[PDB]
């Protein structure tokens, strides 16, 4: 992981 | 409840990155006080420069692109909203939740860049902050930091662009990937789907 909006 | 009913505002260009000469920097246009009064309105007289705008809702200051003649950022910022032009709120023209793209039409005064036709990997990608960092690209819609930076350092960059060594469009930025905060790579929306959705 992981992710994220920017 | 219906006469109460509150209305979303419109997205407010604010400022934008200055690409145009030998230094990339930003630069504010609007405050906050006129923004919120642009919101509520739609009708922003500012006129516009540039092909990355910084944009803002109440809650969130991002991107924006022009590419083709569209001005492009992500629905996660955007959502469904107008946008404030000189005539009134604007409506979108784009919208796709799957992409996480939004468009309208690029406003009279922006400049915008050209899909990238070189098919190449060595990339370079526009912060919010106006940093030019290097991204090697990994796949069709992610590349990854040369140089790792903490997700601070990207938040409020979705919807700006990701170039070529040609200064052509090859992306918009959409999301970081990282771990424990520190951001490797970049997920972005690739022009070709772009170009896909305007054809
Ligand atoms: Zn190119």
């Amino acid at each position: 992981p992981s992710s994220t909006p920017c | 409840h219906m006469a109460s009913m509150k209305k979303k505002g419109s997205v407010v260009i604010v400022g934008r990155i200055n690409l145009s000469g030998d230094t990339a920097y930003a630069q504010q246009t609007r405050g906050e006080e006129g923004c919120q009064e642009t919101s509520q309105t739609g009708r922003d007289k500012n006129q516009v420069e540039g092909e990355v705008q910084i944009v803002s809702t109440a809650t969130q200051t991002f991107l924006a692109t022009s590419i083709n003649g569209v001005l492009w950022t992500v629905y996660h910022g955007a959502g469904t909203r107008t946008i404030a032009s000189p005539k009134g709120p604007v409506t979108q023209m784009y919208t796709n939740v799957d992409k996480d793209l939004v468009g309208w039409q690029a406003p009279q005064g922006s400049r915008s860049l050209t899909p990238c036709t070189c098919g190449s990997s060595d990339l370079y990608l526009v912060t919010r902050h106006a940093d030019v960092i290097p991204v090697r690209r990994r796949g069709d819609s992610r590349g990854s930091l040369l140089s790792p930076r903490p997700i601070s350092y990207l938040k409020g960059s979705a919807g700006g662009p990701l170039l070529c060594p040609a200064g052509h469009a090859v992306g918009i930025f959409r999301a970081a990937v990282s771990t424990r905060g520190v951001a490797k790579a970049v997920d972005f929306i690739p022009v070709e789907s772009l170009e896909t959705t305007m054809r």
